[PDB]
RNA sequence: CCUCCGCAUAAGCCUGCGUCAGCAACUGACAAUUAACAGCCCAAUAUCUACAAUCAACCAACAAGUCAUUAUUACCCUCACUGUCAACCCAACACAGGCAUGCUCAUAAGGAAAGGUUAAAAAAAGUAAAAGGAACUCGGCAAAUCUUACCCC
RNA sequence: GCUACCUAAGAACAGCUAAGAGCACACCCGUCUAUGUAGCAAAAUAGUGGGAAGAUUUAUAGGUAGAGGCGACAAACCUA
RNA sequence: GCUAAACCUAGCCCCAAACCCCCACCUUACUACCAAACCUUAGCCAAACCAUUUACAUAAAGUAUAGGCGAUA
């Protein structure tokens, strides 16, 4: 793979920091947390 | 007698046996052929003694008293089997000029690869040897694809190894 | 169904285990009624020499000198064994000096090897 | 020993080495600099002088050389401390174990200077290849390591299964055109009147 | 081992911030 | 001899002779109970029982009266980290019966403990490791963890 | 969590390497050397694409016609399959006609 | 009912996929040549 | 197990043969296991001349002012846990005896000035010299815990202590380092500890009875 | 007077199998 | 208390519950099955061989059957080799499956259905039942008893 | 090496009544029912059954191979 | 604070240059030894089905030509 993504931890953490006060699995798992952060926004 | 299969009773259970050196090949060329024949059976009986002890060592769960003198008997037995062959291989050059003791021919089996065919002894000549004539020593035309594919496998293997040597040899001038 | 194991004399039915043996060389032949006739001359007799009065122990003491290894060739053998008889019989039919021209009449033939080991 | 094996202090057949290098370890190889055979100049027994690290400037003597990693282990020096002898309720006793030193980390020492130098394998009419220092044109010898095995060469008395030197040199060889099969069969005293019959070879 | 410097430099400075949220200095 | 090509025998030819024997031998201890005349050897695979009869009448001058051989299957059920089998080799076993009513027992090679006791002062090193077994200086229970180095 | 906990070993880079310091020399060998050579007789690579640029179907068709006679047999069969694939892709498939 | 289609025999295993039968036809010598080009440990039964 | 001997026996039962392997290199030692002749506290003139050939400059009448300074400056390596400096001032036989029990606890040893000028009692003798020196000093000692509550002794009051301090030199770069510390049997018992101790009784199985 | 002991190792293997689907119902309708 | 198992051979498998060591046969080291049984046979060339078997004798068959030499020539050595283990194979398993033959045809051999409890429902396997007796149900299916008669194909 | 058929040379079939005969074992098959349904099992188990001196069943080796084989036609069977 | 996480070098790819390689073993391979090879590729696919047909240095040139004169060659 010529160039792959190294910055992906910091893209997860822009969406997970807005979800830190949620309930259940929507604060930890990014795929559920991105749909709730959008809906919260 | 059977006591020649073990060493002296003053040597059972010592864990160090003072032994001499193994014979090197230069000392054995100065001995004659009746005098190397008897040195074989002295070295044969000293080998058979050590092979019992190495088995009784494993059986008694114990380490050997000295396993380094079985290195000195194998390396002196083959040194005797080298000097007999060096006179057999030289006497054949003077008498017949052949470089090998067993006859043989370069042949090419069914798979197309070139092999050395070591000859065997028979009582009937080869054209009425029923089993020998089934063993066929030529390659038909359908083999030439696999000869080219085997050739390109070794050419890939060699082009992999020679290229990997230069890739390690420029790393040497990066650390040093 | 197991192929990486060696195909050995233990591994077939009854009639496979009779034919295939170990590497043990044949000693005679079989005849009618499965009677084995052991041939006395196919069995190898060891010519063992007598080792009394023999002053060559199996090791070498470490007080020995070191030499260099010069192996025996067909020139060194000739320069020792057959060359000096030539100079004693040139300065005065090669079968006189030691040529054995053809060897279908020998017991111990050097090509092909008649003899054991 | 596998390819890309990792040499260390314990020799590669040992009990401690089998634990460290089992036949499934695949670690990154160390990159040594390729010194040829004639370019190595430190042997078991040379009095060498450390430069880098602890024992700075102190001269010691080489007791082992692991040439497969360009390694010289200087006697008593460049040491750390470890314990030996385990029972489950013991406290400890130190032994000063030695750590190895690279060949760029040690220098040879003249007999008439006690001082560091380098080595260039100069050519003399007295010796075919020998250590001559770079600061003084002096033959440095190759010192005596004890022996490769246990020998103690000059002090060696032989047991009952060793040939004397008078018998391992006794040239009884008579160069002749006879086989050992043929030479024994006149000396072992056998008659073989039967003649061999021609077999084929194919 | 993905190559590159900049994400490893960001992550090194964002672990130092976590070292101060766990071990803040006097 | 093994791994050599034997000459062929035709009717009325000479006698076959080994001069320098290839196959070496080892005499083992019986692991089950045998009679007092039965010696047990470890033959190699390429040796017959007529060959073993001549090996001991010839090289060792032994009155052998009967030989019985069997081939022992060495095990092929033990594996590595690559899950490749490791073959313990086959070996042939002899059973020599000694003539004249001779009797053989296997000797006690390595007699269990010989001199007086086990070990001391092996090298300077073992006396460096044995005299702290005399001088461990174990703790007093009335001290309770306090180090016994300081004179206070 | 694939991000490295230590920062990687440093990249030293020799800007005055012999390759970099003399990069570009004789790129203008034609226009001020009386046109005895072209600048494409400096390019060093595979014999089929010296002084020649093309897409992957033009490249494999040209590599086959120039060097296919001495190509390895399992490597040639991949080339004829690749030309037969890139023919079908470039001539039959796509958004634009 | 099913599953034990394999009923082992050595006179059947050797007569069908043995080295002698693999060489007995030119269609099956290219079997053996395909096994050495892959690098197989065992080219026949 | 319990001994090095039982491992050689549990190997012989289990069948793990460990063969002795030769090495040219051995373990290079620079002390001894113990005292040479344990001087018993309440005629060694050749040994002083067995020092001067391997040392070439050795005056005893200046020595226990130097040997006292190894003593108190190897002991300040305990207050700070400088394990680097203690190896140059104390020997490898003595080093585990004065650092193993003090691990994970803070010592507060301190030297207030002596009572008598320290002197030698006996001197003895690859070759190891040994100088048994008597110091009669006054030291202060407080050992703490991991948690740093006081576990031994006051930190202020200096007590008077009698020491027999054996020294050692390897006879080229070697120096004199403390080798051991012979506690005599007629000596008084030390300071009693802070906590109180239960010494446990014999653990009876159901088939033993306590008499 | 503190040291190391004898040696140790490990062991592991894994395999799978395959199947089908059959003997269902609810015909023509 | 079970026993429809068992013990051998064959085929298959290939050291796979022997010694020492390390729910509550695996690894390392050592050891072993020994030929008389069973495999592994045959010097040529001619010419030989109508009449089964079945207790083979009567009686009866049709489907017409497993069993053999002689002549002249050549021949002198002799007991080698190989299988011999196990709680085992084929079914991905330490699988309620499959698997030829000889004997034992109830054992002289081989084994253990219950980890401990409690004594619900539903469910599975069984045994008993008042009075009735196919009223059940598509159908006497199942179980319980032993039987008639008549069709279609 | 399953199976469909064939070839060579083998094997097996108690007891009872009296011949592709009847009762009935071993053996071969798989009628009906229940359990099972990621099961003991990728077709089993328990009972109940059909045949069991024959167009029988069966071990061993050989044969026929996919535009084909083989088939007491079920468009069956030819390694789930 | 468990499980884990981290890693950098085994090796590889592409090119250039150069044309590369004791014993037993076709019988049941790994078994010491007895009376004869040559012979058109088809098809997918494309033609929107399919039935003739459908590719297997530079420049002249996608030119002349070929073609259910069409896909295309
Ligand atoms: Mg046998
Ligand atoms: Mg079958
Ligand atoms: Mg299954
Ligand atoms: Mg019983
Ligand atoms: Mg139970
Ligand atoms: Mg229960
Ligand atoms: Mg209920
Ligand atoms: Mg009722
Ligand atoms: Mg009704
Ligand atoms: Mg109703
Ligand atoms: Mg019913
Ligand atoms: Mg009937
Ligand atoms: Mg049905
Ligand atoms: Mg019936
Ligand atoms: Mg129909
Ligand atoms: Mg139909
Ligand atoms: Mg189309």
């Amino acid at each position: 793979l010529r160039n792959r993504v190294t910055d992906r931890y910091f893209r997860i953490q822009e969406v997970l920091k807005h979800a830190r006060h949620f309930r259940g699995r929507k604060n930890r798992c990014y795929r559920l947390a991105v749909r709730t952060v959008i809906r919260a926004f | 007698g059977l006591e020649e299969f073990f060493d002296d009773p003053k040597n059972w259970g010592q864990e160090k046996v003072k032994s001499g050196a193994a014979w090197t090949c230069q000392q054995l060329r100065n001995k004659s052929n009746e005098d190397l024949h008897k040195l074989w059976y002295v070295l044969l009986k000293e080998r058979n003694m050590l092979l019992t002890l190495e088995q009784e060592a494993k059986r008694q769960r114990l380490p050997m008293p000295s396993p380094e003198r079985l290195d000195k008997v194998v390396d002196s037995m083959d040194a005797l089997d080298k000097v007999v062959q060096e006179r057999e291989d030289a006497l054949r050059l003077l008498q017949t000029g052949q470089e090998r003791a067993r006859p043989g021919a370069w042949r090419r089996d069914i798979f197309g690869r070139i092999i050395w065919h070591k000859f065997k002894q028979w009582v009937i000549p080869w054209h009425l040897n029923k089993r020998y004539n089934r063993k066929r020593f030529f390659a038909l035309p359908y083999v030439d694809h696999f000869l080219r594919l085997e050739r390109e496998k070794r050419a890939r293997i060699k082009a992999r190894k020679e290229n990997l040597e230069r890739k390690k040899a420029k790393i040497l001038l990066k650390k040093f | 169904a197991d192929r990486m194991s060696k195909w050995t004399s233990k591994r077939g039915p009854r009639s496979f285990r009779g034919r295939k043996g170990r590497g043990a060389k044949g000693i005679g032949f079989l005849t009618s009624g499965w009677r084995f006739v052991q041939i006395k001359e196919m069995v190898p007799e060891f010519v063992v020499p007598d080792l009394t009065g023999f002053k060559l122990k199996p090791y070498v003491s470490y007080l020995a000198p070191e030499s260099e290894e010069t192996p025996l060739t067909a020139a060194q053998l000739f320069s020792e064994a057959v060359a000096p008889a030539i100079e004693k019989d040139f300065k005065d039919n090669l079968e006189k000096y030691g040529f054995e021209p053809t060897q279908e009449g020998k017991l111990f033939q050097l090509y092909p090897r008649n003899f054991l080991r | 020993l596998p390819p890309h094996y990792r040499y260390g202090m314990s020799p590669p057949g040992s009990v401690a080495d089998k634990r460290k290098n089992p036949p499934w370890i695949r670690r990154r190889p160390v990159v040594v600099e390729p010194i040829s055979d004639e370019d190595w100049y430190l042997f078991c027994g040379d009095t060498v002088e450390i430069l880098e690290g602890k024992d700075a400037g102190k001269q010691g003597k080489v007791v082992q050389v692991i040439r497969q990693r360009n390694w010289v282990v200087v006697g008593g020096l460049n040491t750390h401390y470890r314990y030996i002898g385990k029972t489950m309720d013991y406290r400890g006793t130190m032994i000063p174990s030695e750590a190895p030193l690279l060949h760029r980390q040690v220098k040879l020492v003249d007999p008439m200077d006690r001082k560091p130098t380098e080595i260039e394998w100069r050519f003399t009419e007295a010796g075919e290849r020998v250590r001559v220092s770079t600061r003084s044109g002096r033959i440095i010898p190759k010192p005596e390591f004890p022996r490769a095995d246990g020998i103690v060469p000059e002090t060696w008395i032989d047991g009952p299964k060793d040939t004397s030197v008078e018998d391992a040199l006794e040239r009884t060889y008579v160069p002749c055109l006879k086989t050992l099969q043929e030479e024994v069969m006149e000396a072992m005293g056998i008659k073989e009147t039967r003649k061999y019959k021609k077999v084929y070879w194919y | 081992v993905k190559k590159g410097f900049r994400a490893a430099f960001r992550f090194q400075k964002e672990l130092e911030r976590q070292r101060l949220l766990r071990c803040p200095p006097p | 001899a093994r791994n050599v090509v034997y000459p062929l025998y035709r009717l009325g030819g000479p006698q076959l002779r080994v001069f320098r024997t290839n196959f070496f031998i080892q005499l083992v201890r019986p692991g089950v109970a045998q009679p007092e005349d039965t010696v047990q050897f470890r033959i190699p695979m390429e040796m017959t029982r007529v060959d073993l009869r001549n090996y001991l009448e010839g090289i060792y001058n032994v009155p052998v009266a009967a030989v019985r051989t069997r081939v022992q299957h060495g095990s092929n059920k033990r594996r590595d980290h690559r899950n490749v089998r490791i073959k313990k080799p086959d070996y042939k076993v002899a059973y020599v019966q000694l003539a004249h009513g001779q009797t053989f027992t296997f000797p006690d090679l390595f007699p269990e403990k010989d001199e007086s006791p086990e070990g001391s002062a092996a090298d300077d090193l073992y006396s460096m490791l044995e005299e702290e077994r005399q001088q461990r200086q174990s703790s007093d229970p009335r001290r309770g963890g306090v180090p016994s180095w300081f004179g206070l | 969590i694939g991000i490295r906990l230590t920062l990687p070993p440093p990249k030293v880079v020799d800007r005055w390497n012999e390759k970099r310091a003399m990069f570009g020399v004789y790129d203008n060998i034609g226009i001020l050397g009386n046109f005895e050579k072209h600048p494409k007789e400096l390019i060093r690579g595979p014999i089929w694409l010296r002084g020649w640029k093309g897409n992957e179907l033009q490249r494999c068709i040209r590599k086959r016609k120039m060097v296919g006679s001495r190509m390895f047999a399992d490597d040639l069969h991949n080339l004829n399959k690749r030309i037969r694939y890139l023919y079908k892709h470039f001539n039959r498939h796509g958004k634009f006609r | 009912a099913r599953g034990n289609e394999y009923q082992p025999s050595n006179i059947k295993r050797k007569n069908k996929h043995g080295w002698v039968r693999r060489l007995s036809t030119p269609a099956g010598v290219q079997v053996i040549l395909r096994r050495m080009l892959k690098g197989r440990k065992s080219l026949s039964h | 197990f319990k001994t090095e001997k039982e491992f050689m026996q549990h190997a012989r039962k289990a069948g793990l043969v460990i063969p002795p392997e030769k090495s040219d290199r051995s373990i290079h030692l620079a002390c001894t296991a113990g005292i040479f002749d344990a001087y018993v506290p309440p005629a060694s003139q050749v040994s002083i001349r067995r020092i001067k050939d391997y040392d070439a400059n050795f005056k005893i009448k200046d020595f226990p002012e130097k040997a006292k300074d190894i003593f108190i400056e190897a002991h300040l390596c305990l207050n700070n846990s400088d394990h680097d400096r203690l190896h140059t001032l104390v020997t490898e036989h003595c080093f585990p005896d004065m650092t193993w029990d003090i691990k994970y606890k803070t010592v507060r040893w301190s030297f207030v000035e002596s009572l008598e000028p320290s002197h030698v009692v006996q001197v003895r003798c690859n070759v190891y010299g040994q100088i048994t020196v008597r110091m009669h000093t006054r030291q202060t000692l407080a050992i703490y815990d991991r948690f740093g509550r006081l576990m031994y002794g006051q930190e202020d009051v200096p007590k008077d202590v009698l020491e027999y301090v054996v020294f050692e030199k390897q006879l080229p770069y070697g120096s004199w380092r403390m080798h051991t510390k012979i506690v005599p049997p007629w000596a008084p018992p030390k300071q009693p500890i802070l906590k109180t101790v239960m010494i446990p009784g014999p653990q009876l199985k159901p088939e033993e009875e306590y008499e | 007077x503190x040291x190391x002991x004898x040696x140790x190792x490990x062991x592991x293997x894994x395999x799978x199998x395959x199947x089908x689907x059959x003997x269902x119902x609810k015909k023509x309708k």
